[PDB]
RNA sequence: UUUGGUUCUAUUUUGUUGGUUUCUAGGACCAUCGUAAUGAUUAAUAGGGACGGUCGGGGGCAUCCAAGGACGUUUUCAUUAAUCAAGAACGACAUAAACUAUGCCGACUAGGGAUCGGGUGGUGUUUUUUUAAUG
RNA sequence: GUCGGAUUUCCAACGGGGCCUUUCCUUCUGGCUAACCUUGAGCUUGGCGAACCA
């Protein structure tokens, strides 16, 4: 697909058939849950937490380790972020951009980028105004991105 | 993107009967796709064939006999009455003593002539002959 | 007691298991105190083509890990202790039906509680020490499907006597036909 | 094929190749037909006792006559080990 | 929920009979491991 | 080729392939067991290792970041698990 | 099956028509008791995002700044997608023989060698510190 | 078995219904109580509401 380029390329994880694994782990599932809430109380995104348990420990993932999960448990724990991580990133990118173009203002290809950051921004938001777990009326603009990202 | 998983499946059925190899692969099997090759395989078209799983869609491997003139899919699935039936049947059927037409009713998947027995309709999925 | 470990019906046979589960309480120290919080549900007599019967032990399902921590000894005393048999291990799970359109709305259907859920859940507790590895499915001309379950090539010295008796308690259990493969 | 009863019909019923199953045309000049003779406990060939294998112009076309012949020649036991089911 | 209360009751009450019994297991000795 | 066996291909050719060009998708990763020098203390540590990965007792960093597989340190001795 | 409290309506009758009620009959609201296997579909050779080493005569500014593809991944989301009237940005004011004169997305079908970026393996070659890791 | 018409115990095919396999495929007041454990001696005195409705 790759909307916003030209590039067919397929790069990926390719889970295993085991969906009970991986009979070489002797940890708990308590233990690893208690992990990711220590992990998680200093501030990571769980993308963060999946790759730092999947290297330090033996971690394949999460959701064949426990019954559920990472941020189903974050949010059973009360850890869940007022706004989730793709978006947050694509937000965060789009004030570094805008700076970028009221720093410098002939930069015109990062205007055509952030033109690109807006739509996928836009379409992430109508996904998750659809779905609700953003309430209706919110709306991205540019005086509260610079606050949102917090 | 991938709109009709049957259609790229009968694709692949025509082009590897075309080429003239036994065999075939068919990536993602939908049900549809195996009640169409079972249809096909009680009217001795392809003959056996075998649903590889993985834990994402699955995968099939059909067997080909020689017996396969062209298979295909009508997209999209028009809404057929009683009398559309035999307009279909003149419109896109080689002749009248052979070729089902294939087409899900209520009662299941199934060809024209079995359809025009249990005096059902449906809407239309594609041809075999 | 034999009526604590039995669940909820009483016949002769669960009895003399659970006379035979209290005598392996009481003796073998090393593993008292791990069998005894469980009870199971019921048994189920499966004859096989072999001759020798298989006693299908219905057990309740949040229990199942407990005897998947001790089943392989249990396992070995059971066959021990009635000559003749093979003894398997199944979780009793709910099938709960497919709502049509005329029916009125019993909540929703959780996913686990499907017909095909559950046979897979039944198939893997048939071969609990080893892992399924792949399935596939025969879909003859005859019209006949036979399913194919690869196994996972350690370990099949506990299971490689008892693979027609998994035939014959699935082929009992779910009306569907199995041929073990073991990839090597 | 046959009209109601009896009085065979469709003069000239087509040869069918014995590779992928398709019949041979009239002028379908490049189809062939190997004849292999069979050998009798003594090392020689009989004369007039054949087995006989028709390819038809595709297949041969294609290239894939040999490892087709090597397929039906392993079938019919001549053959031993050139020709694998798994590639 | 009295549901997850109901079945952390049962748990504790299997954990806390498991460990009981466990006392008296560890109490009696193991002639398989003299044999 | 025109008859083959696509439900039992050789070895040596499905481990030719593509991970996700298999018969099933499979990873072609694992894990490793590396015991460092000094304290003892057991880790494991996955191939494509993503970050500097050290012993939870002391700083004595294993294996550094790279774009394949990542390289393990001068000192380890390390199992495939 | 139950056990509390609150509230509303109500026939046969109690000796009659009206008036105060109780049990009962039927609601609705509230409380905690017990029943259940307590309850969330995969993770598409779909897509987005994080991460790691890279790669590029990509861009701007001055003489550092952010962005992007591919690769790798047992990381995360979960169908967020394809094409697009109106509208908008860029375009040597909105043009071109703006061309691959060939719209975009998806699947399959014969080969062969060279090349670019990445990755895997080979006790392969060479260099360092003959020898390691690299390259 | 009638003099080119038609039947029955029958091998088969084709579509239907009912029951069981974890599979309620809404139930309350009423009546017919229906198919009634209802059996009087080989056609009698008494089961569960839709198969009939409100």
């Amino acid at each position: 697909g790759r909307m916003h380029s030209a590039g067919k390329g397929i790069s990926s994880s390719a889970i295993p058939y085991s969906r009970n694994a991986p009979a070489w782990f002797k940890l708990s599932s308590e233990s690893v849950i208690e992990q990711i809430v220590k992990y998680a109380r200093k501030g990571l995104t769980p993308s963060q937490i999946g790759v730092l348990l999947r290297d330090a420990h033996g971690v394949t993932q999460a959701r064949v380790i426990t019954g559920n999960k990472i941020m189903r448990i974050l949010k059973s724990n009360g850890l869940a972020p007022e706004i989730p991580e793709d978006l947050y990133y694509l937000i965060k990118k789009a004030v570094s951009v805008r700076k970028h173009l009221e720093r410098n203002r002939k930069d015109k290809d990062a205007k055509f980028r952030l033109i690109l950051i807006e739509s996928r921004i836009h379409r992430l938001a109508r996904y998750y105004r659809t779905v609700a777990v953003l309430p209706p009326n919110w709306k991205y603009e540019s005086a509260t991105a610079s606050a949102l990202v917090n | 993107t991938r709109s009709s998983v049957l259609a790229d499946a009968l694709n692949a059925i025509n082009n590897a009967e075309k080429t003239g190899k036994r065999q075939v692969l068919i990536r993602p099997s939908s049900k549809v796709i195996i009640k169409f090759l079972q249809v096909m395989q009680k009217h001795g078209y392809i003959g056996e064939f075998e649903y590889i799983d993985d834990h994402r869609s699955g995968k099939i491997v059909v067997q080909l006999n020689g017996r396969l003139n062209k298979c295909g899919v009508i997209s999209p699935r028009f809404n057929v009455k009683i009398g559309d039936i035999e307009k279909w049947t003149a419109n896109l059927l080689p002749a009248r003593q052979f070729g089902y037409v294939i087409l899900t009713t209520s009662a299941g998947i199934m060809d024209h002539e079995e359809a025009r027995r249990k005096h059902v309709s449906g809407k239309i999925l594609g041809f075999v002959y | 007691p034999q009526a604590k470990i039995l669940s909820q019906a009483p016949t002769e046979l669960e009895l003399q298991v659970a006379q035979a589960f209290v005598e392996l309480e009481n003796s073998s120290p090393e593993l008292k105190a791990e069998l005894r919080p469980l009870q199971f549900k019921s048994i189920r007599e499966i004859d096989v083509a072999g001759g020798k019967k298989a006693l299908a032990i219905f057990v309740p399902v949040p229990s199942l890990a407990g005897f998947h921590k001790v089943q392989t000894k249990l396992t070995r005393e059971l066959e021990k202790k009635f000559q003749d048999r093979h003894v398997i291990f199944l979780a009793e799970r709910r099938i709960l039906p497919k709502p049509s359109r005329t029916s009125r709305q019993v909540q929703k259907r959780p996913r686990s509680r499907t017909l095909t859920a559950v046979h897979d859940k039944i198939l893997e507790d048939l071969v609990f020490p080893t892992e399924i590895v792949g399935k596939r499915v025969r879909y003859l001309v005859g019209g006949n499907k036979i399913q194919k379950v690869l196994l996972d090539s350690k370990d099949v010295q506990q299971i490689d006597y008892k693979l027609e008796s998994f035939q014959a308690v699935y082929n009992k259990l779910t009306g569907k036909q199995i041929v073990f493969e073991i990839p090597s | 094929m046959e009209n109601d009863k009896g009085q065979l019909v469709e003069l000239y019923v087509p040869r069918k190749c014995s590779a992928t199953n398709r019949i041979i045309k009239a002028d379908d000049h490049a189809s062939v037909q190997i004849n292999v003779a069979k050998v009798d406990e003594e090392g020689r060939a009989i004369p007039g006792e054949y087995v006989t294998y028709a390819l038809s112009g595709y297949v041969r076309s294609r290239g894939e006559s040999d490892d087709s012949l090597n397929r039906l020649a392993q079938n019919d036991g001549l053959l031993k080990n050139v020709w694998s089911y798994s590639r | 929920n009295r549901q997850k209360e109901r079945l952390a009751k049962r748990d504790a009450a299997i954990a806390k009979m498991k460990e009981e019994a466990a006392l008296e297991a560890s109490k009696q000795p193991d002639l398989k491991k003299m044999e | 080729v025109l008859v083959q066996d696509l439900l039992h291909p050789t070895a040596a050719s499905e481990a030719r392939k593509h991970k996700l060009k298999t018969l099933v998708q499979g990873p072609r990763s694992y894990f490793l067991d590396v015991k460092c020098p000094g304290c003892l203390n057991i880790t494991t540590v996955f191939s494509h290792a993503q970050t500097a990965v050290t012993c939870e007792s002391c700083s004595t960093i294993l294996c550094t970041p790279t774009g394949g597989k990542a390289k393990l340190s001068e000192g380890t001795s390390f199992r495939r698990k």
